[PDB]
């Protein structure tokens, strides 16, 4: 019920790739998360001026 | 350890400032530098070909201590005896009045 | 695919047809490879002609050179046509799985008559020239994408994690590039975010290093026998022969907007070659034309300007992404709703069972009080 | 590698899992079968071989 | 998805592992094997005397002679063989006669 | 002459089907090093450096289901041949040495010729490469008999004490009730003092020097490995 | 076409024999898949009672071998060579006379080199038996 | 504690002091099993598993195992 | 000693014997029956890898002119160091 | 037709019975040793020879081209010479399985020939001979098997200190 996860570790595993940390793509990933609000609006903002100029 | 690159053609010292056993192998003497064993590992360190030093050597180790070292232990030939038993040469042939057998035809 | 006995008597019953039309298929294509490599050896560069020795920097191993030993004949338009060089791709493929079965059938004699058997089982190795009707065709087509999904996932998933094991992109253009790369067919890449990818790889991996089992993943999932595959300088060849053909039809199509003239069979054929656009996805006239359409973008204005595509490998690796189909997930989600250790239930919990239940249970907070305040008091009373 | 598990405080706990009562009686059949070796081979009845002298294990492998 | 060890048979899978993931090593292993059969198997009866046996040989039974008596009947019996030919004797038939009366 | 036999592990073949039917994790190793060979970031290898991971762990699970038992009473190494032990090191490191001899990378062996130019070439830089090529396989040969005499003594060693123990404990169990029942209890107690002193460095020496027999196939492997730098 | 190179090619129904299957899976799954039955390289488990169980049945089984198939070779040799050199003269005996021999042979083996060697050293002026005894 | 090399393991603390000490503790939804609870002997109330069956009968039922291995010989001996 | 016997392999069941000629004999008789019939020609690499190889070696063997005296392989007795007989 | 399989059980029956083997044998078996050097010889010659003629363009240039290692004068000018001989005319360079199958089975075809050719020239000189192993050989080819203890069946030659066995 997560294939996914279940197709990636098993070619992973099958093409000798062993390992189960990938320190570089978590550092790549791990500060994401969803914006709030006030992040959002300066974004917006940022795009709108943007698109005027 | 670390990566190796070729030297240029620009950066090769050389044949001449190339040091044999005793003396560099300049004119009048340059045939001697095929017989010379050390002046070629020289010229060969100097061009960066080491591994024509190094290949042959661990190699022949290889070829010693897998396929030769048995084959001398169990079919070499060892030290011939003091008192040696060599052949008469009188074996082998067909007694007389014996009639062999016609070849094929 | 696996075999069975119909496609066995298909193929006995073509056999001798298949032969004698792969024979003149031979005559055709050995013309149209002499005008090629005439026009090659004639206006080639001088590297491209005299071979060029490209060597990795590790141990000096000679492989074939993107930009080198691969070049693009702008002007083969005027001797060579573009359907003369899908024709020569095709029999190419053809000719490449023909002489792997004579090499057997040479080396072993007549011994190989029921590995024979086993070949003619199966279309996955079979000629094309083996299918006398339209059905016979499509089955060939359905065994060859089924290979091709077979093996393309594991030359994605090789690449993918070697790279992020061993390297991060540099900056967050590249990090999106690489992340939507490798994503499923499902979903529509866009090229121009995709691109910067091919010279990050470079930086990475050139063609001119590619590792041979990486290379055995490709020639499977390009249909490209790999027994026995030997050094990697031979497959390798095969694929840039293939990619420097495919390169020229795409140049000329490119120029001459042959594409939109194309019809809907030929280009359903066209981008079958390139690997874009698998038989079982009954795809129409319209998702041809984007993916063919996105496949020139990609390539990028370079391409037209100077004849130099992007990284081989990278280009590989997008155009099989089309064979990456989603992960398979079938079942109702009321599945959900058993259990999976019934058959425990009759054990029960022992002692150590029944101890966590109680330490870490509801309680949990009640146990750890009444226990930090019991060792409080214990080590009062010995100090 | 020696993470966790059933252990007891003491002896009287041996019964409380079966796997430790199984333990225990391989540990009573060990330590008590010393005591029958003792009582077997130091007995007063107990007579060395009048033929021991004839052959034995050391000039068979000398 | 396709991955040879979930997907490909036993035999299979291990005709792939020893011939595309340790081919070389498979490759050592069968000369090793060659040079152990060719080299290395062979007992000659002291030594099975010496060391064959767990306890010590039993000469008070010589099981290989019994052993070696049934392989030579067997031989005999199963390939018609005179052992009263000159070649094995070294003697004619009428001479063998001569010394079984003397005898 | 053809010996049938029976290896010793049945019983665990047999706990291995029932216990491994259904996954789980691993996460400790006796040797992990063969999972990180490189430490520097942006360092990539274009040899298969992983291709060992899969002989090391069936290694260490054959040598610790055979070692590590047999210090259970009357247990056997059924291995446990000197000429055995170097078939096993002959094919592993033999192995890996041809798969980089098979590159036909003449210059991966610069390394072995000693020294920098002002040394003599013949009569330094030579010799040591001579006396290097010949420590390879003296590593190897080496690697095996250590691996084989650490067992022998320790197990000689094993049952050497453990009759002098089982003959104490016999015949001189009977002076706990004589006058002299001191003595027997201050030798019955450095005995017992002894067989944990024993038990736990046969333990700990059977895993190390799995460790090492490891180590030393990797370290070989190390030995020729060139790392790419990315850009 | 003959045999599939798939394993999902299958040869029997998912139910085939489920119900001791279950209770075998049901055996190996109660103890060993634990958080804190952590393996060393799949040998060493974590859970002690495995242990406590694992090696006293090891060892009985071991010994039990020793003692019927093993070191029953040496007894017997040691019966025969001291008591006539062959089987028929051991089988002259009684029960009793065997088994104070093989009980001799236990002392014996328990005394090894540290015990008196007047066990297999013959003193001089003896009167037991030689070696030439049977010869 | 320790039963030679096994070790007893032991729940590390999660709450803080200001918090466990405004915890209540109620014995009375406890289990009968565990009540007065104490890490230094835990499984004291712990059922038996066999009623009535005590460790040292199973030590001396494995000395009298060890006893009949070592003397049933000793009273119907078997000829070779 | 006695110690030392302990380190011997305890699940011993069954030994066989056979003679090198014998065994030889019928490898070679096998070998013959597979690369005997006509679809497999001599020149193919097949053929060649059961044949050269082994006609080298008896070759060699035949052409060896050694001066010491190699004892028999198969002897009754070959512990006896002052008895290559 | 297939000689080897019926010289196989010739050869293993002349090392088991090796005693009798006349000097005749020993120079025929020495002369199929000098033959087989001598086709590996020519085989490898052929095989270099195509190696070098399928080699690139720019592969040749530097294999023929600067430094010189010993810059004796000769060195640089054979290099030379056949770099010009060889890069003069246009040559088929193929890459991959294509210059391997060039560079083998013209090879692997001319060994094995002279290979064949040569036992078939072995059995005939065997056949040819008047000793007990061309005895042997004929009595193999006629009957089809091999006649084991032959040499004492026919009373074979021996030295005068040996002939007591025959003494009937
Ligand atoms: C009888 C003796 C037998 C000896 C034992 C043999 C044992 C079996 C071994 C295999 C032998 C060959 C089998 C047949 C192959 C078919 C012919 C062929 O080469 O096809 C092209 C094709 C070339 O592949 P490629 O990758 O495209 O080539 C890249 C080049 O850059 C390509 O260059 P390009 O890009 O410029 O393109 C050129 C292309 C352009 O042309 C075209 O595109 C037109 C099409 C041309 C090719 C058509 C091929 C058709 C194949 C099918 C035939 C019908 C089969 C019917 C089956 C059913 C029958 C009932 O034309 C070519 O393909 C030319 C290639 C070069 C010629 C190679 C042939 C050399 C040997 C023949 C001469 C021998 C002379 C002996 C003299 C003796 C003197 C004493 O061949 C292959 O697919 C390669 C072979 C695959 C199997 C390999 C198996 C291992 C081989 C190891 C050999 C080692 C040495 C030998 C000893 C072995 C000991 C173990
Ligand atoms: C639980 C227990 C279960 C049972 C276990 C049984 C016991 C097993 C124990 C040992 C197992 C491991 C053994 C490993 C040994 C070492 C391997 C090694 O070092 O390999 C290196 C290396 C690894 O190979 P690779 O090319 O890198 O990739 C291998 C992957 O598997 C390629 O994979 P891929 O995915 O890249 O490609 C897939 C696909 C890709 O598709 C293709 O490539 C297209 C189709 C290609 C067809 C074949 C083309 C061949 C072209 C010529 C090759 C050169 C010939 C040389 C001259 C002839 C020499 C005999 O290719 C195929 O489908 C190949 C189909 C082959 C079917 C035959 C497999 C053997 C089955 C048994 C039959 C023979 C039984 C004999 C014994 C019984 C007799 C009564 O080997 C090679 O380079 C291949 C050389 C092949 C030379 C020919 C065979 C020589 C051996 C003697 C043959 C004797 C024939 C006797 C006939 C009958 C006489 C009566
Ligand atoms: C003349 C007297 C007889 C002997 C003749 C011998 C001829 C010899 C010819 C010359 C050979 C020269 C070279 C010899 C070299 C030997 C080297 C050696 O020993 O190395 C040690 C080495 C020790 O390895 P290991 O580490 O101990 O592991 C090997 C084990 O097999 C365990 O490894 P594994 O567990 O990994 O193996 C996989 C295992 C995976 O696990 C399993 O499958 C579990 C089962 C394991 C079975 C195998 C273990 C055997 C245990 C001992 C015997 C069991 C009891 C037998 C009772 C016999 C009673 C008399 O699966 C199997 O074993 C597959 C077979 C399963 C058979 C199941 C059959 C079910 C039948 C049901 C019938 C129901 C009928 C109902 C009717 C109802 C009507 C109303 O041995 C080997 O590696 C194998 C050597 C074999 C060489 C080939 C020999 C030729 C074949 C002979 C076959 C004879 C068959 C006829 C016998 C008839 C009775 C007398
Ligand atoms: C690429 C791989 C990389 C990875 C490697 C991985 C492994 C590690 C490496 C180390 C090896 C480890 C060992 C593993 C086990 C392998 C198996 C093994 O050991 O078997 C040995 C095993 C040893 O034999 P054995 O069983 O012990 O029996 C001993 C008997 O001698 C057997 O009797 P037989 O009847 O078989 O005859 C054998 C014969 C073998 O030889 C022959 O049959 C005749 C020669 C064959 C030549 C082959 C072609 C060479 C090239 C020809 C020319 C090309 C250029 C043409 C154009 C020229 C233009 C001008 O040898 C001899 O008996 C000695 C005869 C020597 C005569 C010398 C006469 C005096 C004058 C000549 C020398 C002095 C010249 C001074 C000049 C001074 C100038 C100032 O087999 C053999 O060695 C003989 C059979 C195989 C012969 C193969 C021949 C080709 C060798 C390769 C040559 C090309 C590559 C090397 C150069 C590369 C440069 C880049
Ligand atoms: C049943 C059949 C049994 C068959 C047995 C025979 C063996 C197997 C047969 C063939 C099996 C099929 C597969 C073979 C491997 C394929 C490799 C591959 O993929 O190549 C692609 C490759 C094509 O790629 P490419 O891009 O066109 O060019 C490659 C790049 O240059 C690449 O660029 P790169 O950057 O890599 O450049 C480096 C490259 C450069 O090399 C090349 O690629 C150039 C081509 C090779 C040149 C080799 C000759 C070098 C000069 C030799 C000089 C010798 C002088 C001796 C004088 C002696 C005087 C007394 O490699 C090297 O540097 C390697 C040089 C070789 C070193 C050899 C070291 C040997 C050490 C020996 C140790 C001691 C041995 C024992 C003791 C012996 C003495 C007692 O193919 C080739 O280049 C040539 C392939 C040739 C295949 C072998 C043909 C076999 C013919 C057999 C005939 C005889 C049969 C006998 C039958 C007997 C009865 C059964
Ligand atoms: C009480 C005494 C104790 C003594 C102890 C001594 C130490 C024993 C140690 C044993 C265990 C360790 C073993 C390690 C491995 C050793 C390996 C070894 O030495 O093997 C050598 C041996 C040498 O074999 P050989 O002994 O038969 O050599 C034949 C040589 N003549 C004919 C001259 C006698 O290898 C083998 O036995 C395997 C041979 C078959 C496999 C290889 C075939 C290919 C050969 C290629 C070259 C020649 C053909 C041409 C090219 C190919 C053409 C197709
Ligand atoms: C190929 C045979 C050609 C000649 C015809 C022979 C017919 C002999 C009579 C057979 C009757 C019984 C048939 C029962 C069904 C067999 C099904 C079968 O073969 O399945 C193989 C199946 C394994 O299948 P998988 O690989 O898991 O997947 C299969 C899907 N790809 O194998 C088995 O389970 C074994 C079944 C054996 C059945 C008996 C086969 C006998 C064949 C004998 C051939 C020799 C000639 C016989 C002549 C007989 C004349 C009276
Ligand atoms: C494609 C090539 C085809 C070649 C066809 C034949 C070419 C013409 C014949 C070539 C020469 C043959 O002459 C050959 O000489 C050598 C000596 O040098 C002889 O050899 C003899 O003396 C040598 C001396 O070392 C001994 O090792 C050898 O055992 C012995 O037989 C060969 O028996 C003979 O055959």
């Amino acid at each position: 019920w997560c294939p996914e996860v279940r197709d990636r570790a098993e070619l992973e595993v099958d093409i000798t790739g062993w390992q189960w940390w990938s320190p570089l793509e978590e550092r790549r990933l791990l500060p994401v998360r969803l914006r709030s609000v006030n992040e959002v609006r300066e974004i917006m903002s940022k795009t709108q001026a943007k698109k005027s100029a | 350890g670390e990566l190796f690159v070729r030297p240029k053609l620009e950066e090769i010292p050389p044949a001449d400032q190339c040091r044999g056993f005793f003396g560099p192998l300049n004119d009048s003497l340059k045939f001697l530098r095929l017989l010379d064993i050390k002046w070629m590992m020289n010229r060969a360190v100097a061009m960066r070909r080491e591994y024509l030093i190094a290949t042959p050597t661990l190699f022949t180790f290889i070829w010693m201590f897998t396929w030769k070292g048995a084959v001398i232990y169990f079919w070499g030939d060892r030290a011939p005896p003091r008192r040696m038993d060599w052949n008469t040469e009188e074996t082998g042939r067909l007694p007389l009045g014996f009639k062999p057998t016609p070849a094929p035809l | 695919m696996q075999g069975s006995w119909s496609v066995l008597k298909k193929n006995c019953s073509n056999f001798f047809p298949g032969l004698l039309a792969f024979a003149q298929q031979t005559q055709e294509a050995y013309g149209i490879w002499l005008r090629i490599y005439n026009r090659q050896q004639k206006y080639g560069p001088t590297d491209f002609v005299e071979q060029s020795e490209t060597f990795s920097p590790d141990y000096h191993k000679r492989f074939h050179s993107q930009d080198k030993n691969m070049w693009v004949d702008k002007e083969l338009c005027t001797e060579v046509s573009q359907k003369e060089v899908a024709r020569l791709m095709t029999y190419k493929l053809d000719m490449w799985r023909m002489a792997h079965c004579a090499g057997a059938l040479l080396a072993t004699g007549g011994y190989a008559i029921p590995f024979g058997l086993f070949w003619l089982a199966n279309d996955t190795w079979v000629p094309s020239s083996f299918n006398l009707t339209g059905e016979e065709l499509r089955a060939w087509r359905e065994a060859q994408d089924l290979y091709r999904y077979r093996s393309a996932p594991s030359y994605l998933t090789d690449t993918k994690w070697h790279f992020d094991f061993h390297a991060y992109p540099w900056n967050e253009t590249q990090e999106r590039a690489w992340d939507d790369l490798f994503e499923k067919n499902d979903v529509r890449r866009d090229p121009k975010v995709v691109r910067p990818a091919a010279e990050m790889y470079d930086g990475f991996i050139k063609f001119e290093l590619i590792r041979r089992k990486s290379l055995r993943h490709l020639c499977r999932s390009m249909n490209i026998p790999t027994f026995p595959m030997l050094a990697r300088l031979c497959n390798g060849t095969r694929v840039r022969d293939y990619w420097n053909l495919a390169w020229c039809e795409d140049y000329m199509v490119i120029t001459q907007r042959l594409h939109e003239s194309m019809t809907d069979e030929e280009l359903y054929d066209y981008a079958w070659r390139r690997y874009l656009a698998p038989y079982d996805k009954n795809l129409n006239r319209e998702q041809l034309m984007e993916r063919v359409e996105d496949y020139f973008e990609f390539l990028g204005p370079d391409f037209v300007a100077h004849g130099k595509a992007p990284n081989l490998v990278i280009l590989t690796n997008y155009v099989l992404g089309y064979y990456n189909d989603p992960a398979y997930l079938e079942g109702d989600i009321s599945e959900l709703d058993k259990n999976d250790y019934d058959h425990l239930a009759s054990w029960g919990k022992d002692a150590f069972l029944r101890r966590l239940e109680f330490e870490n249970g509801p309680l949990r907070d009640q146990v750890e009080a009444h226990t930090q305040r019991l060792l409080a008091e214990r080590a009062a009373i010995a100090k | 590698m020696l993470l966790g598990g059933f252990v007891p405080r003491r002896f009287s706990q041996f019964n409380r899992d079966p796997c430790w009562m199984f333990f225990i009686f391989s540990v009573g059949f060990w330590l008590g079968e010393y005591p029958a070796m003792m009582i077997k081979y130091n007995a007063r009845d107990l007579v060395y071989d009048p033929h021991r002298y004839v052959w034995s294990h050391h000039d068979d492998h000398h | 998805v396709y991955t040879r060890w979930k997907c490909d048979r036993l035999p299979v899978f291990q005709l792939k592992l020893f011939t595309q993931e340790y081919p070389m090593h498979a490759a050592v292993g069968i000369f090793t094997i060659i040079f152990l059969w060719k080299h290395m198997s062979h007992c000659s009866e002291e030594t099975e005397r010496k060391y064959g046996w767990w306890a010590g040989y039993p000469y008070w039974r010589d099981p290989i002679a019994r052993r070696n008596e049934t392989k030579y009947k067997q031989m005999i019996i199963n390939n018609d063989v005179d052992i009263t030919h000159p070649k094995w004797t070294g003697c004619s038939v009428e001479q063998l006669e001569e010394l079984s009366r003397v005898v | 002459m053809f010996l049938f036999f029976f290896c010793d592990l049945f019983w665990l073949r047999l706990l291995l089907c029932m216990y491994y039917c259904v996954w789980s994790r691993l996460c400790f190793i006796v040797y992990f090093n063969c999972l990180m060979l490189i430490f520097d970031f942006l360092l990539f290898c274009l040899f298969d450096l992983y291709l060992f991971v899969g002989l090391c762990l069936f290694l260490l699970l054959w040598f610790m289901l055979f070692n590590l038992y047999s210090l259970i009473l009357y247990y056997c190494i059924t291995y446990l041949n000197l000429y055995l032990l170097f078939c096993i090191v002959f094919l592993l490191y033999i192995a890996f040495l041809f798969l980089f001899c098979f590159l036909c990378d003449f210059f991966l062996f610069n390394n072995l010729l000693v020294g920098d130019s002002f040394m003599d070439v013949f009569f330094i830089r030579f010799l040591l490469c001579f006396l290097e090529c010949f420590s390879l396989l003296c590593r190897c040969l080496s690697t095996f008999l250590r691996l084989f005499c650490n067992l022998l003594s320790s197990h000689f060693l094993l049952l050497m004490f453990f009759d002098f123990f089982y003959f104490i404990f016999v015949f001189f169990f009977y002076g706990v009730f004589c006058y002299w029942f001191i003595l027997f209890i201050f030798v019955f107690c450095f005995c017992l003092l002894f067989y944990v002193f024993l038990y736990l460095l046969d333990l700990f020496a059977a895993i190390l020097q799995l460790f090492i027999f490891c180590n030393m196939i990797l370290q070989l492997i190390m030995d020729f490995l060139l790392f790419l730098l990315f850009v | 076409v003959l045999f599939s190179t798939y394993r999902s090619s299958r040869l029997v129904s998912k139910e085939f024999l489920h119900g001791p299957v279950m209770r075998f899976r049901a055996l190996g799954e109660y103890y060993f898949q634990r958080a804190w039955n952590g393996t060393l390289n799949w040998a060493l488990p974590g859970e002690y009672r495995l242990y406590a169980v694992m090696i006293p049945f090891i060892y009985f089984y071991h010994r039990w071998h020793n003692d019927h198939t093993l070191d029953r070779d040496h007894v017997e040799k040691a019966m025969i060579m001291r008591w006539g050199g062959t089987l028929e003269d051991v089988r002259k005996l009684s029960a009793k006379d065997q088994l104070r021999v093989r009980c001799f042979t236990d002392i014996e083996k328990l005394y090894s080199a540290y015990g008196p060697k007047d066990t297999y050293l013959q003193p001089p002026g003896d009167t037991l038996p030689g070696k030439d005894f049977y010869r | 504690y320790n039963m030679l090399v096994f070790r007893d393991p032991k729940r590390r603390p999660q709450l803080s002091e200001e918090e466990r000490a405004k915890v209540v503790v109620n014995q009375a939804e406890w289990p009968e099993e565990f009540k007065d609870f104490d890490p230094d002997d835990p499984y004291k109330n712990s059922p038996e598993i066999i009623k009535g069956m005590s460790s040292w009968n199973l030590f001396l039922w494995g000395v009298e195992c060890a006893f009949i291995y070592q003397f049933y010989e000793l009273v119907f001996p078997k000829s070779i | 000693s006695n110690p030392a016997d302990h380190f011997r392999p305890n699940l011993k069941a069954l030994t066989l014997y056979a003679e090198r000629q014998h065994y030889v004999d019928r490898w070679l008789h096998v070998k013959e029956r597979w690369l005997a019939p006509w679809y497999l020609p001599w020149w193919s690499p097949l053929f060649q890898l059961g044949t050269w190889y082994s006609q080298r070696s008896r070759n060699l063997f035949l052409v060896e002119n050694h001066l010491s005296y190699r004892p028999y392989k198969f002897r009754r007795n070959d512990e006896d160091r002052n008895n290559p007989y | 037709t297939k000689y080897e399989l019926k010289m196989q059980y010739f050869d293993e029956w002349m090392i088991r019975w090796r005693k009798f083997q006349t000097e005749s044998d020993w120079e025929i078996e020495k002369g199929r040793q000098w033959w087989r050097r001598f086709n590996m010889a020519v085989s490898g010659a052929l095989f270099c020879g195509l190696v070098l003629y399928t080699s690139g363009t720019a592969t040749l240039k530097r294999q023929y081209g600067l430094p010189h290692f010993f810059d004796i004068g000769v060195d640089g000018q054979a290099k030379e010479t056949m770099l010009k001989t060889l890069t003069s005319r246009w040559r088929y360079t193929p890459q991959g399985y294509g210059r391997v199958l060039i560079t083998g089975v013209p090879t692997y075809i001319l060994f094995v020939t002279l290979e064949h050719y040569r036992e078939r020239r072995r059995m005939q000189q065997y056949l040819q001979q008047n000793t007990v192993f061309g005895e042997q050989m004929r009595r193999l080819l006629s009957t089809g098997k091999i006649e084991e203890y032959l040499p004492v069946n026919i009373k074979a030659t021996l030295p005068a200190s040996q002939q007591a066995i025959y003494n009937y």
